[PDB]
DNA sequence: TCTCATAGCCCAGGAGAAGGAGCA
DNA sequence: TGCTCCTTCTCCTTCCTCTCGATGGCTATGAGA
RNA sequence: AUCGAGAGGA
């Protein structure tokens, strides 16, 4: 069936959403809200506190980590809450009933929460502080969260290399502040992920 | 305990959204992250791949380098390893197997 | 098993399928048409039958993931036939489908309206409806009522469906039990009956013409009576496999409306159409080498089957192509020759053998063969179907890790419900007993102890699964392990869990003893521990001895010593002897006293014993 | 997304409208061997891996005993789940099985 | 007990150069503590699983290669005889037949017969001083199970019993 | 995946139901068989009432519901003690067909509560002696028992009977005492229960006969029902062939009539006939296949 | 002869008789003319599912193999130009390799400080003082390649490169680089080597390094080999350096009086002494 | 890292994501200290922090 | 051959030389005791085929 | 006849409901009688 | 210039199916 | 026109331990004396 | 280490 394939090439692959400049004045807002089901284990020796024990034992080591199912980077979780497998339960009770797999202590079930997922895309707007010097690239210092990476040939001429070397706006004075540049791929190559950055592609 | 988890207990890695245990495999880790587990029947070829896009999270080399896209929905179960021998040796006679695999 | 490792996920059911040729294609390994299997008499050759594609090869790396042995499973490969292969597997099935057809419509040559009432008969036994499926013979009364009564009968099952759709007497998966399929198995069966014996087409009254298998070789056609073939013009031998392959694909194409309701089970909900390559054999799969290996012992090489059989394959393959490609010498013009006549007869004897080779793959029985030596290798039909099969020797019947095996002797100073260790099963059985605060001192006595005195401590696994051996290590070194147990949380990935040992086995625990032949439940009794000193056997209470129905002139029982504490709750409440004290058979005991403890009994309560 | 959404729903009826009500539940109240057994068994290895103490420890070293011990005054946090041929399933918990 | 080895290093025509003793070359010296110099074990030794039978040197990879004792029972060993070749002396040394030799003291759970068909299994073997003694002097040397003679209807070991006494006196 | 499911009815794995009740009474044989000897059981009536306590039971569970319906169902099936099942038009089901057994105190079956009644009754004299003991205790006492003697839900009683006749299957392969007539042992079994096999080596049927009926009407019918050969009336067969083309003439000696038809109940015109109507008719049809397949 | 098997066929059985009767009703001809060129027409649908075969002459020959052999030069009847040494020493490594500090500087201790392995080598002693004329210096630097290749030879298993480097006198990256880009398995992957690197040799590749080291043997050595005195100095076993040769097209022969005559060898013993020989043509 | 123990297996959103701004996220960090006031980790909460000086005009 | 013939018993001939089974012509001596040495040269054999068949005649 | 039973299994599409003992054991999962034919569940607290 | 002397490889146990040999 | 009884094939199955072997033949190359 | 063949034990 071809009217299956090409759909299941480009829409799949097509996100959800598109950040848009605040009054073109600001950044993107790439910061967005999303709410998440999943289906984790939990471990006896928190079972006092089971809550934040599935915090601390999924949620707190998925902290700063990306996955490309949410897209982004979480900056933190807020609602969690727990699908419990027993019916007439109505949402307000204390007796959860998990369900135990017939081999361990660690119970599985089923959580709802919300993320924070930090996501660009293709063709986006980002600003970054002087973070690192170099000769042909300068690692951009996103939201004083991330690092940028440049390509050289992507730099036009008028900008003006001194020199360790330094890169020198086109209107001549140093750099300062928040610098524009263009999102064109996403990259996790490092200790943590980074960015494909452009200015005229 | 006995008949299956004393002799010959496995993991498997299984595409839940194929449903098998054999054609998965692991992907070559390349310099940017640690390697990851795949799908070669959900797997897109870079020889047409619709092109008569593509975003950097399901691009990944096998050994000799050639870009496959697609297989991420990957998960570990619990089998006997005679279970992917079996599984290795109906294809022979070509039959394929499904395996439903809740959490779906 | 490892009880630190939870398993999330799981397998809930199991379907099936047919992979086809050009999936195959799109997923497998690698194209291998390559017949060298010894490359100057130490090597894998690249494109053969051990390609690093298809996993590793005696200390090689791998051309498809690059590790190790003991991290790649091995991939699956397929050979490119020259020429579309039946399958023998489904042979004789879809030979009734080349008998069935009529040649020129491409339908069945019995009537439409019957076939249609099949149709609707199957699609009624596909929601459990049998009622429906007898009383669908009530709508009855040139072929504009005919229609109108398709039409009825389509109507009528629609709306029984959906009469069974408005309650809960069958969800959107659909309706399948036991007497569903028995009805469903009777149906096929007369369909089967009667797709075979009308003649004539019943369409345009036609003449198919005869066939005649050799069982799963080939297909011999039949020329017709002059009376049908006259007939057939008023009105309208060996076969190859592409032909069967082309008249099959044009009944399927045709055929679809209710061969979409023949072959499936169940409501196909994702619309899977039946075509002729789910029969077919364009490709064939290549296993892995791992699951290929050639048995090694120093140097020593027992080759396996099944690389003789695919190298056989694959030199037959590449003689067919030759052939093609003298053909295509052929085809320039030549025609002013009969040159070509002997060796295009050579292609076809060599078309048949390689259908004979995939016979003989799959197959070891059926075929023709080389006689006087009378060796069949084994194909993958006889690896599956006795005890030598798979199902009991690998499957079932399983040869375990932790157990033991002696002959045992008597013992009447322990209980009934007790076995007596010796030492020498006392220091090569382990338990995995985990690290707990309670039971700290005595795990870190039998770290101090070590393997060489019972009780004690030999592996220490760590958190991250590695392993800490004892069984060389010298005394100091096992006593420094002493404080070398309540290691606090380093890694967050793992630091819910803790240290494990493998200890010695010691009295807390429980073992299941057997007697091999057996015959009823209580012929396998689990048994609580207690080591004796000085001893070469198992020791057995003469209790025990009506249930395993032992005599004490050389037993041989086995001793599975569980790993788990559900294991140890089910052997000491759910099968230990002091539940076994009755026969569900009839409700006799099988256990008490013996003759010794029985002319005791006769003579103390006698009335001279004072 | 949506049809994410749509298949969690279809689970959630499949749950709630397979339930059996309190007032339906009319098995035995006994507690078969079995259950006993799996209750002792799961619950000694949740201790072994560390479930929050109930009960006195008594200095005893098996946990299997420990689960007994506790067992013996009805403190155990479990439910079991009955399920039926059906598929329809009724919870049974602790206080209200009649043990042993 | 009495095992056979045929220790060979002529399993493939000249450039067999694994040669018996010990080449200009570094190994651990505690192997003479079970072996001798010339690649032979002294004969008669304390013999373990983890010990070497016979060693070889070999230049193929600057290497003296040992062959440890694979068997469960410590041993001793018995007689090493030297084969060589039916042909005038081609090579030299490349065959070595070793004779284990293995103690084996009647045990506990050992299988014991009469002539009567009754076998059976020596479960424990009791001390003297709590052996029943005879009016005579004497105790047996094995008890054997009475229950065993109205099943099998073995009488006749009554009349070997007597008359083996009658034979003693 | 034959097993005792939590409504107390054989089912296969999926619910493919083989019965409704374990036996028809859900008694587990392995706490069988003192549910026959009541009088030991009224002499340790304090033991078994110290052991089986009703006070820390009686709050999870309806006491006066199968006590009352098998009442009513007892009184019944005395009423009507004489007439046969197909004459009996038939009331409700009988207790444990109504009510959870494992719930209600009082859900027995019929023949226990039958012979449980009759032991009662038939021991007037004991119960003078007793303490105060009455079908009532002693029936709570049983009923209670009976309760606590029930199976429990998900045991393997497929794995249970089928190892149960297997095990005493082993002692067979015995030629036993036969000759003083059908298959015996092993053979016979394996017959029945995996072959279902329709050629019975002996198949045999077993009539009873009326009183008025003596020994000698009994074997005049024998005699009368048995199959009668031909062969079994032919002393001497005598073919004097002659070649006119071939010919041969048959002489056949029989035997005296009075012995035939007082053994066989069979006339000379009986045997008249059937020379005429079957015998020269396969004869003929058997030489003619005879000449047929010469060619 | 078929026929008469068939006659005492039709005599002697029943079961064999009904089995070679279906066998010649299976035996009949299975072509005739008209369906000859249908079945040309069939092959014609597979000239339209011609799933190609290999060219097996040089994708089977030339590339990845069981024992590659160095750049061979088949064209050149030369046999001293079958394996230029531009083909084996690429150019790019040639370009800076500088031997005049070595025949320039007199001590043998700063000479062997300049040698990139350190051994007990017989043949480096013979090799050494033996070569006297400058002009073949660069076969002198071949020689220097030699001992470059036994510090990846007998140091395979230094599984990463500063230890490696820990192995060798300093020299410039480009050999050690061409050698572990050309001879290696790499393996990417940046999460380890920041830290550690970590890559080794495939045995196929392995045996390529053999038959390198082989050639280099085989310039220097006047085209004809020894075998059981490099047979001692290789440490390796006699077959596999006969097998390794037998790759290399080098005739594994016994002596004639011309190699009693050159080689200072025993025409005598030389039954089972073996010499490498070479000629012309190239291997099947 | 392949484990269950350690991951999740399945991930998915119910509902499209809505474009919270920079005031809902801020309050999340302001009660998000305050929460777990009721290194790795603690450098991920010190870029948390500079999320919030990064957007304040002197980071 | 014969060195064959004797160290696996499997006998190969053509016309089979009037027999009936086609294997297990030898018996190692087992001379573990003289009983067993001597129980070695009367100790004769009915059939492998006979063997083979389950009926008790 | 284990391969003319997987024809038929095949050829009817035979979802496989992993009822039957031994089918769950060649599966290899927990079998149904006994402690597999119900599951333990745990009572949490809200805090 | 042949004689060795070797490399390199080519007899249960019935039950079903399944289809001919006659019949309304 | 359609529907039965007489011949073939075509199918399938107690537990453990130890030892002892295990392709012929048609052609190249390759010295020895 | 696979297939045969042989032996022996409850
Ligand atoms: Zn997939
Ligand atoms: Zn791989
Ligand atoms: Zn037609």
């Amino acid at each position: 069936n071809e009217n299956r394939e090409t759909a299941r090439f480009i829409k799949k692959h097509k996100k959800q959403v598109t950040n848009p400049i605040d009054e073109k004045n600001g950044t993107s807002n790439c910061i967005v809200r999303v709410p998440i089901a999943l289906y984790v284990s939990l471990a006896p020796m928190y079972l006092e506190n089971p809550l934040q024990g599935v915090m601390k034992q999924h949620l707190n080591p998925l902290v700063m980590k990306y996955n490309n199912k949410v897209g982004g980077v979480v900056l933190g979780y807020e609602g969690l809450k727990i699908l419990d497998a027993d019916p007439l339960s109505k949402e307000d009770t204390s007796e959860k009933l998990i369900k135990i797999t017939p081999d361990t202590p660690f119970g599985f079930t089923w959580c709802h929460v919300n993320l924070y997922v930090w996501q660009p895309q293709v063709g986006d707007v980002l600003e970054g502080y002087i973070f690192i010097q170099s000769a042909s690239h300068i690692g951009l210092l996103i939201h004083d969260a991330f690092n940028a990476s440049i390509k050289k040939n992507n730099i036009p001429v008028d900008w003006t290399f001194v020199h360790l070397g330094h890169w020198v706006d086109s209107n001549g004075e140093p750099i300062d502040g928040k610098l524009r540049f263009t999102v064109r791929n996403v990259h996790t190559t490092g200790r943590v992920v980074s960015v494909d950055g452009t200015l005229i592609s | 305990d006995r008949l299956l988890n004393s002799s010959d207990y496995t993991q498997a890695s299984v595409c839940r959204e194929c449903g098998s245990i054999l054609t998965t495999q692991q992907s070559v880790p390349r310099i940017g992250s640690i390697s990851t587990v795949c799908c070669r029947r959900c797997s897109m070829r870079f020889e047409d791949a619709k092109k008569l896009f593509i975003d950097d999270s399901q691009i990944w080399e096998d050994g000799q380098g050639n870009k496959f896209v697609g297989g991420n929905e990957t998960t570990t179960v619990a089998i006997p390893f005679v279970l992917k021998y079996l599984d290795s040796e109906l294809s022979a006679m070509g039959i394929r197997l499904r395996y439903n695999v809740e959490p779906k | 098993m490892d009880i630190s490792k939870p398993v999330g996920s799981e397998i809930t059911s199991v379907d099936f399928g047919i992979l086809t040729a050009k999936e195959i294609r799109n997923l497998s390994a690698k194209q291998i048409t390559n017949p060298t299997v010894l490359d100057n008499l130490g090597h894998p050759v690249s494109g053969g039958l051990y390609d690093l594609a298809l996993g590793a090869f005696l200390r090689n790396l791998c051309s498809t993931c690059g590790l190790d042995e003991k991290f790649c499973p091995g991939h699956q490969g397929h050979i490119e036939l020259p020429v579309p292969c039946y399958n023998p597997l489904f042979f004789n099935q879809l030979y009734i489908y080349l008998r069935a057809s009529c040649l020129f419509c491409h339908h069945f040559r019995l009537k439409s309206v019957e076939v249609h009432r099949y149709a609707c008969k199957l699609r009624l036994l596909q929601y459990g409806l049998i009622d429906e499926s007898y009383k669908l013979d009530e709508i009855t009364l040139s072929s504009t009522l005919l229609n109108e009564l398709k039409s009825k009968r389509s109507e009528y099952v629609d709306m029984a469906i959906a009469k069974a759709l408005s309650d809960g007497r069958t969800t959107e998966r659909g309706s399948f039990t036991a007497t569903v399929n028995d009805e469903r198995k009777k149906l096929v069966h007369e369909f089967h009956k009667k797709l075979l014996s009308r003649g004539k087409c019943d369409n345009c009254g036609m003449f198919s013409p005869k066939f005649r298998k050799d069982g799963f070789t080939k297909i011999f056609e039949t020329a017709l009576n002059e009376k049908q073939i006259t007939n057939n013009r008023v009105k309208g031998t060996y076969i190859l496999s592409t032909e069967v392959k082309n008249i099959l694909d044009t009944v399927f194409r045709k055929e679809q409306c209710v061969l979409q309701y023949v072959f499936h089970s169940r409501p196909n909900l994702s619309r899977k159409l039946v075509k002729a390559d789910s029969f077919f054999m364009d490709v064939l799969v290549v296993p892995p080498t791992r699951f290929r290996l050639p048995s090694k012992l120093g140097e020593e090489v027992h080759e396996n089957s099944q690389n003789q059989l695919l190298s056989k394959v694959l030199t037959t393959s590449l003689l067919i192509r030759d052939l093609n490609d003298d053909l295509s010498k052929l085809q320039k013009d030549k025609v002013s020759l009969e040159d070509r006549r002997v060796i295009f007869s050579r292609l076809m004897n060599a078309f048949v053998t390689i259908q004979n080779d995939v016979n003989a793959f799959i197959d070891s029985t059926k075929a023709q063969g080389r006689t006087s030596g009378k060796v069949p290798i084994p194909g993958v039909k006889q690896a599956l179907e006795k005890k030598e099969g798979l199902f009991r020797k690998h499957m079932m019947g399983k040869r375990v890790n932790y157990a033991a095996r002696s002959v045992i002797s008597p013992d009447p100073n322990i209980e009934t419900n007790e076995i007596g260790v010796p030492p020498v099963f006392a220091v090569k059985l382990t338990y995995p007993e985990p690290v707990t605060a309670y039971n700290i001192a005595e795990l870190r006595q039998a770290v101090i102890n070590g393997p060489d005195k019972w009780p004690g401590a030999t592996q220490i696994q760590n958190e991250d699964g590695s392993l800490v051996s004892l069984i060389g290590m010298s005394v100091e070194q096992r006593k420094a392990l002493a404080n070398q147990l309540l290691t606090p949380s380093s890694n967050v990935s793992t630091h819910t869990l803790n240290k494990k040992v493998y200890r010695h086995i010691k009295n807390r625990d429980v073992v299941l003893m057997n007697r091999q032949p057996t015959l009823h439940k209580a012929s396998m009794m689990g048994h609580k521990v207690r080591v004796l000193p000085n001893e070469k056997t198992l020791r057995l209470h003469y209790a025990n001895t009506g249930a395993y129905n032992a005599d004490f002139d050389g037993d041989e029982m086995n001793m599975h010593f569980p790993q788990n504490e559900n294991a140890r709750a089910e052997a000491l409440n759910l099968a230990n002897t002091d539940s076994q004290y009755l026969t569900p058979t009839s409700g006799s005991p099988v256990r008490g006293l013996i003759q010794d403890h029985i002319s005791a009994g006769v003579w103390l309560t006698s009335k001279d014993s004072f | 997304p949506e049809d994410f959404q749509q298949h969690e729903q279809i689970r959630r009826k499949t749950l709630k409208e397979k339930a059996i009500p309190k007032d339906q539940r009319a098995t035995t109240p006994y507690m078969t061997k079995y259950e006993r057994a799996r209750i002792l068994g799961t619950r000694a290895l949740q201790i072994s891996m560390n479930a929050p103490v109930f009960v006195d420890l008594e200095g005893e070293t098996d946990p299997l005993r420990i689960a007994m011990k506790e067992l013996a005054e009805k403190k155990i946090p479990l439910v079991i789940r009955r399920y039926l041929p059906d598929g329809s399933f009724e919870d049974w918990s602790v206080e209200e099985l009649i043990v042993d | 007990m009495y095992k056979t080895e045929k220790v060979d290093l002529a399993l493939n025509g000249d450039p067999i150069t694994q040669h018996f003793g010990f080449g200009n070359d570094e190994w651990p010296k505690e192997w003479l503590e079970k072996l001798d110099e010339d690649g032979l074990p002294y004969i008669g030794t304390y013999v373990e699983e983890g010990d070497p039978i016979c060693a070889y040197f070999d230049d193929t990879l600057n290497k003296t290669k040992i062959k440890t004792y694979h068997s469960s029972e410590p041993a001793y060993i018995e007689e090493v005889n030297l084969i060589g070749d039916e042909s005038n002396k081609f090579q030299e040394l490349q065959t070595v037949s070793i004779k284990y030799r293995i103690r084996r003291t009647p045990q506990i759970g050992d299988k014991f017969s009469s002539r009567h068909g009754q076998k059976g299994v020596c479960s424990r073997k009791w001390p003297t001083i709590d052996m029943p003694f005879s009016e005579t002097g004497i105790q047996p040397d094995i008890i054997i199970n009475p229950h065993a003679f109205p099943s099998r209807m073995t009488i006749g070991m009554f009349v070997e019993s007597l008359a083996g006494k009658a034979g003693a006196l | 995946g034959v097993h005792v499911s939590y409504d107390n009815s054989i089912r296969d794995a999926d619910g493919t139901l083989v019965q409704f009740m374990y036996g028809g009474d859900a008694i587990d044989i392995t706490k069988e068989s003192h549910m026959t000897q009541f009088e030991f059981c009224l002499d340790n009536y304090y033991a078994l009432l110290k052991k089986y306590n009703p006070s820390a039971l009686i709050e999870h569970l309806d006491v006066e519901s199968a006590l009352k319906y098998s009442k009513k169902t007892l009184k019944y099936r005395k009423k009507h003690s004489k007439e046969p099942h197909y004459k009996q038009s038939v009331k409700y089901d009988p207790v444990l067909a109504k009510y959870n057994p494992a719930k209600y105190l009082g859900s027995v079956s019929e023949n226990f509560q039958d012979k449980l009644e009759s032991f009662l009754d038939k021991n007037s004299k004991l119960f003078k002696s007793s303490d105060g003991v009455n079908e009532k205790k002693f029936r709570a006492l049983m009923q209670l028992k009976y309760m606590r003697s029930l199976i429990n839900p998900g045991e393997a009683v497929g794995i249970i009977a089928s190892q149960s006749v297997g095990e005493p299957s082993t002692q067979m392969t015995l030629n036993t005492f036969h000759f003083a007539n059908v298959t015996l042992g092993i053979p016979r079994l394996r017959e029945i229960v995996m072959t279902a096999s329709a050629a019975i080596k002996t198949p045999q049927m077993t009539l009873p006969i009326w009183n008025d009926v003596s020994d000698e009407q009994a074997d005049t019918f024998c005699k009368s029902i048995s199959k009668v050969l031909l062969s079994e009336v032919i002393d001497k067969v005598i073919v004097t062939e002659t070649t006119a083309a071939r010919s041969y003439v048959i002489h056949m000696r029989f035997f005296d009539n009075n012995e035939y038809s007082e053994e066989y109940d069979v006339s000379k015109e009986e045997l008249q006939n059937v020379i005429s109507n079957q015998f020269i008719h396969l004869l003929e049809a058997a030489i003619v296949k005879e000449i047929k397949k010469q060619k | 002869r078929p026929s008469a098997l068939r006659n005492a066929l039709g005599e002697a059985f029943g079961t064999k008789k009904a089995k070679k009767a279906i066998a010649d009703l299976e035996r009949n001809r299975i072509d005739s003319d008209k369906l000859t060129d249908s079945a040309i027409d069939i092959v014609d649908s597979v000239r339209t599912a011609s799933k190609d075969l290999p060219t097996r002459a040089q994708l089977d020959e030339i590339t990845s193999n069981d024992r590659p052999t160095p750049l061979a030069n088949i064209d050149a009847t030369d046999v001293e130009q079958i394996y230029p040494i531009e083909s084996i020493i690429p150019k790019k490594e040639l370009q800076f390799i500088r031997v005049s500090s070595i025949l320039k500087e007199a001590d043998k201790e700063k000479k062997l400080e300049l040698f990139p392995y350190q051994n007990n080598s017989k043949y480096v002693a013979k090799k050494l003082d033996s070569l006297t004329q400058p002009s073949q210096m660069t076969k002198l630097q071949l020689l220097y390649y030699l001992s470059l290749l036994l510090g990846v030879y007998e140091n395979r298993r230094v599984n990463n490169k500063t230890k490696l480097l820990e192995r060798l006198n300093s020299p410039p990256e480009i050999l050690v680089d061409g050698i572990l880009s050309r001879f290696t398995v790499i393996k990417p992957g940046q999460f380890g080597r920041s830290k550690d690197r970590s890559y080794f040799i495939d045995p196929q590749n392995e045996d390529k390094i053999l038959c390198y080291i082989l050639a280099i043997i085989m310039h220097l050595d006047n085209f004809i080999v020894e075998i059981t005195p490099l047979a001692h100095e290789l440490n390796l076993k006699p077959s596999k350096v006969v097998s390794l040769f037998r790759v290399l097209g080098a005739i594994v022969k016994g002596a004639t009086v011309a190699q009693a005559e050159a080689f200072g060898i025993p025409k005598s013993t030389a039954a089972s002494y073996k010499i490498a020989t070479m000629k012309v043509p190239f291997k099947l | 890292t392949a484990t269950t123990l350690n991951t999740p297996v399945v991930i998915h959103a119910t509902q499209l994501p809505q474009h919270v701004s920079t005031d809902e996220v801020l309050q999340f960090l302001e009660s998000f200290i305050d929460e777990k006031e009721n290194t790795n980790l603690s450098s991920s909460i010190s870029q948390l922090k500079r999320i919030q000086r990064d957007f304040k005009g002197l980071p | 051959k014969m060195q064959y013939f004797l160290s696996t018993g499997n006998l190969v001939s053509q016309s089979g030389l009037d027999l009936q089974q086609v294997s297990g012509y030898t018996v190692v001596a087992e001379k573990i005791n003289f009983y067993r040495f001597i129980s070695h040269f009367r100790m004769v054999h009915r059939g492998s085929f006979f063997a083979q068949l389950k009926t008790t005649t | 006849t284990t391969c003319q039973f997987l024809t038929k299994a095949v050829l009817d599409n035979e979802r496989e409901q992993l009822d039957s003992p031994s089918a769950r054991i060649v599966v290899g999962k927990l079998n149904n009688v006994g402690t597999g034919s119900f599951d333990v569940l745990a009572k949490v607290p809200n805090a």
